């Protein structure tokens, strides 16, 4: 996991068009009729994890290996879903806990351009200021999606910087990241936010929620996945 | 009708991209527009249908 056969090239509003398939673990969450409405992540070839928000349901499909959604040749996996698990945590109120996992119909065919992305052990520190990486098919601009997958490299924020924003709506299954130029946007929810973790690329957050607008100088509020992960193999190993 | 059927799509600050129906009291007819995934306001319907029958000649 987290080793891209196809290495990635880094110089979502402001962001930039990624190489082809360097996120292998990047899947576009759609309805029946190809309509994009989140994003998501592999951890297997089986299972996805993307947001609770998302309101993913068996009718949904997740779609691997994609890179252009406006190429119809393109080759791609449409893969049907199985059982959604949404974390019965999740707070409908104040967004919290803010994650669900799809188990798949039949299993994905990783390749060079479909694999997994690692996960953070519960006790992962991962520092303020570390450079990661969010991607996806959002807004480039607060209009219709981008048909090409972006990606943007932002800094994770301390809970203490974020706060000096957000205030008391940061929760403890959240953390930060942005506010430097960079901005989640509108389709880009239930995608990755990642970092490397000796050198391979790992889940530190799920694209949630932040500014209404998409302003680039506002931190971005995404789940934390090293408060959620043992949700997530427990979930697993339960099914 | 109820008031919240005046009321203007609400996004919110979730980033999703969820196709809704919302009440356009100008037009006369449900619309449809891009819902965020969470803290929906109550001019939000799953469907045209629901909506019409909630806000229809608000």
């Amino acid at each position: 996991c987290g080793v891209p056969a196809i290495q990635p090239v880094l110089s979502i509003v402001n962001g930039e068009e990624a190489v082809p398939g360097s996120w292998p673990w990047q899947v576009s969450l759609q309805d029946k009729t190809g309509f994009h409405f989140c994003g998501g992540s592999l951890i297997n070839e089986n299972w996805v994890v993307t947001a609770a928000h998302c309101g993913v349901t068996t009718s949904d499909v997740v779609v691997a290996g994609e890179f252009d959604q406006g190429s119809s040749s393109e080759k791609i996996q449409k893969l049907k879903i199985a059982k959604v698990f949404k974390n019965s945590k999740y707070n409908s109120l104040t967004i919290n806990n803010d994650i669900t996992l799809l188990k798949l119909s039949t299993a994905a065919s990783f390749s060079q351009t479909v694999s997994a992305v690692c996960l953070p052990s519960a006790s992962d520190d991962f520092a303020a200021g570390t450079t990661c990486v969010t991607t996806g098919w959002g807004l480039t601009r607060y209009a219709n999606t981008p048909d090409r997958l972006q990606q943007a490299s932002l800094p994770l924020l301390s809970n203490t910087n974020c706060k000096k924003y957000w205030g008391t709506k940061i929760k403890d299954a959240m953390i930060c990241a942005g506010a430097s130029g960079v901005s989640s946007c509108m389709g880009d929810s239930g995608g990755p936010l990642v970092c490397k973790k000796n050198g391979a690329w790992t889940l530190v957050g799920i694209v949630s929620w932040g500014s209404s607008t998409c302003s680039t100088s506002t931190p971005g509020v995404y789940a934390r996945v090293t408060a959620l992960v043992n949700w997530v193999q427990q979930t697993l190993a339960a099914n | 009708r109820p008031d919240f059927c005046l009321e203007p799509p609400y996004t919110g600050p979730c980033f999703a991209r969820i196709i809704r129906y919302f009440y356009n009291a100008k037009a006369g007819l449900c619309q449809t527009f891009v819902y965020g995934g969470c803290r929906a306001k109550r001019n939000n319907f799953k469907s045209a249908e629901d909506c019409l029958r909630t806000c229809g000649g608000a």
